[PDB]
Parts: C-alpha cells; sequence; structure tokens
C-alpha cells in the first residue's frame, strides 16, 4: 500500500549502502536483475540481516513475476526492504492490554471476532477480499468463536 | 672477473624472477581455492541451522 511508497520516499541511507552493495554484487555489468534468489539469500546473510529460511523461500517463490527473470529494482527493492526488519516490537503489551480493555464492551474478559468486525465497520472503511475473511480468521486465530486477550495479542503483535 | 660476475648475477636474477612467477601462480590458485572454501563453509552453516530447527520441532 501507500506505506511502501512512503518507505521508498524515506530511503534510509545507512541500509541504502548495503542494498546498493547488493546491487553491485548481483549486477556484474548492465544486468537487468535476473534475480538469483541464491545470491539474494547470500546477500541477506552477508549484509548482517537475519532472514528466516522461510523468508528466503518466499523470496524464491515471489520473484520473476515477469517470467524473464528481469525484475524492476523498484518492486525488488520494496520486497527487500520489507523483508528487512523495520519495526519496533509493535507497540507495548501494556498498551495492548489497555486497548483491549477499551475493546471489551462485552465486558466478558475478551472480545468477539464479530465484535471486531462491527468495530472496524464503525470506522467506515472499505472491506474487501484482502479484508473481511482473514481478519476474523486470525483475530480468533485459535477459533474459539471469540477473540481472547492473548488471541488479540497474537493477531497484531509486532505490528505498528 | 667483472664480466663473469655479471653473467652469474644475471643468472641468479633470472632464476629468482622465474621462481617468483611460479609462486604468484600458486598464490592465485590458492586464492580461488580459498574463496570456494568460504562458500562451502557458508553452505554447511545454513544446513546446520536448518537441521537444528527441524530437530527442535
Amino acid at each position: 500500500d501507500d506505506i511502501y511508497k512512503a518507505a521508498v520516499e524515506q530511503l534510509t541511507e545507512e541500509q541504502k549502502n548495503e542494498f546498493k552493495a547488493a546491487f553491485d554484487i548481483f549486477v556484474l555489468g548492465a544486468e537487468d536483475g535476473c534475480i538469483s534468489t541464491k545470491e539474494l539469500g547470500k546477500v541477506m546473510r552477508m549484509l548482517g540481516q537475519n532472514p528466516t529460511p522461510e523468508e528466503l523461500q518466499e523470496m524464491i517463490d515471489e520473484v520473476d513475476e515477469d517470467g524473464s527473470g528481469t525484475v524492476d529494482f523498484d518492486e525488488f527493492l520494496v520486497m527487500m526492504v520489507r523483508c528487512m526488519k523495520d519495526d519496533s516490537k509493535g507497540k507495548s503489551e501494556e498498551e495492548l492490554s489497555d486497548l483491549f480493555r477499551m475493546f471489551d464492551k462485552n465486558a466478558d474478559g475478551y472480545i468477539d471476532l464479530d465484535e471486531l468486525k462491527m468495530m472496524l465497520q464503525a470506522t467506515g472503511e472499505t472491506i474487501t477480499e484482502d479484508d473481511i475473511e482473514e481478519l476474523m480468521k486470525d483475530g480468533d486465530k485459535n477459533n474459539d468463536g471469540r477473540i481472547d486477550y492473548d488471541e488479540f495479542l497474537e493477531f497484531m503483535k509486532g505490528v505498528e | 672477473e667483472a664480466e663473469k660476475a655479471a653473467d652469474e648475477s644475471e643468472r641468479g636474477m633470472k632464476v629468482i624472477e622465474s621462481r617468483a612467477q611460479k609462486d604468484e601462480e600458486k598464490m592465485e590458485i590458492q586464492e580461488i581455492q580459498l574463496k570456494e572454501a568460504k562458500h562451502i563453509a557458508e553452505d554447511a552453516d545454513r544446513k546446520y541451522e536448518e537441521v537444528a530447527r527441524k530437530l527442535v520441532i
């Protein structure tokens, strides 16, 4: 979304040095970015970042959307920066508890994924295929018919 | 005496030239070998992390 565009605008130069080092290491001259996911993972490990093997697998399976290997440095760079950790623990657990206290209009020690749906509906925001289903699926991730407090934590932990 | 000494000195100089060239060859060969070694090391490291994860699970 627009957050990725903003992150592109706020290009952090400290990590930009390492990302352009990756640009140089990969591109051996007029290379149109064939996307060597092996080279991608080797760069990710080399540059000090800690990519999970599943993250590198996703990188392998979410590249070469052109079909010719040549992937625009824009989308590839966005994928690289987002796969890189850019977050501060996603708020505080005390904030989470206080806000869940706010959300417990049912006053039953938790909230409901239906209650969650209605509360976000009160926001007057667009709900789509990206929205709606997985929202309630992962809010009550354990699928108790209601969103427990720890379920509310696990739904959006580490996210700002 | 001086001319004979000149011939022998050039002899020794040329011998050291050739030896140094051979050594440079061996140096570059060991250099590419060392790079290959580092890559093998990193591959083994990744495999190790992976198998550790599996065993924990």
